[PDB]
């Protein structure tokens, strides 16, 4: 069938060629955030703190969170 | 074997002339306005040290989507789904059935729902596309809604639709495993 066809393609084209390694922005991003007061990668990071420090019980998924720390995870004869 | 065949499809070029089309259209997928929303959360992040953290957490959600403008599209991607021509009609009005429920989601809560779901119940896709209810999401929306409930007749016509929403594939199935 063809919208099927299309339909399954695109999961496929997704799960393929979308899993790009192009994302080397993240050096570039955090040297960018680390620029003139407070810094705004120390006011990123104070987000996150103070969010944390709320007596939640049960922390969040918080996808904001997941991006940075990410970030920050790939910013490292 | 289907999705393999998809799959087979999937690492063509990943190492015809078919190939082809396929690594020129990546390349445009790829890529002013990626510079300047990017810079104005840096210009208002520098210049204002910024309370209301609410803005914050706002600002950087535009960030990350600006610089994963990629991943962005990761998201949305399974989410996406191509319909016939034929069939639209019975789609605009199952989002609007949807759309209801969704509205009703925030709450006559029990009355205005079984007329909803039961027009969902009767759409004629929900069996030819199963794929597309679960890129909607929206068995989880009606399990919220007997999450919501369940601290009465209206649960049942929800169970009513849970199980229904079971029968027409197995990966359709497959999400309701998990909240077992």
């Amino acid at each position: 069938p063809r919208h099927r066809a299309v339909n399954l393609f695109l999961q496929g084209y997704e799960k393929s060629w979308i899993e790009t390694e192009e994302h080397y922005f993240e050096d570039k991003l955090i040297e960018d955030l680390a620029k003139p007061r407070v810094d705004p990668l120390h006011q990123l990071i104070l987000l996150f703190s103070r969010t944390a420090l709320t007596e939640k019980c049960k922390l969040e998924e918080d996808f904001l969170y997941m991006a940075y720390a990410d970030i920050m995870a790939k910013s490292c004869s | 074997d289907f999705h393999e065949d998809l799959m087979t499809h999937c690492g063509i070029e990943l190492d015809l002339t078919i190939r082809g089309r396929l690594l020129s259209l990546v390349e445009k997928v790829t890529y002013t306005l990626q510079q300047l929303i990017s810079e104005t959360m840096v210009r208002w992040a520098q210049e204002s040290v910024i309370e209301d953290p609410e803005l914050v957490r706002a600002m950087f959600v535009l960030l990350h989507r600006q610089y994963d403008g990629i991943g962005g599209l990761v998201r949305a991607l399974p989410k996406t789904y191509t319909i016939n021509g034929v069939s639209v009609e019975d789609t605009i009005n199952l989002l609007a059935s949807l759309g209801q429920i969704r509205s009703l989601l925030s709450v006559e809560e029990e009355k205005l729902m079984i007329r909803g779901l039961g027009d969902i119940m009767n759409n004629k896709v929900f069996y030819q596309h199963p794929n597309l209810m679960r890129a909607l999401g929206m068995h989880e929306t009606v399990m919220e809604v007997m999450v919501n409930v369940l601290g009465p007749k209206m649960v049942a016509n929800c169970c009513r639709f849970l199980c229904y929403f079971c029968r027409i594939s197995r990966q359709n199935q497959k999400a309701m495993f998990d909240h077992l």
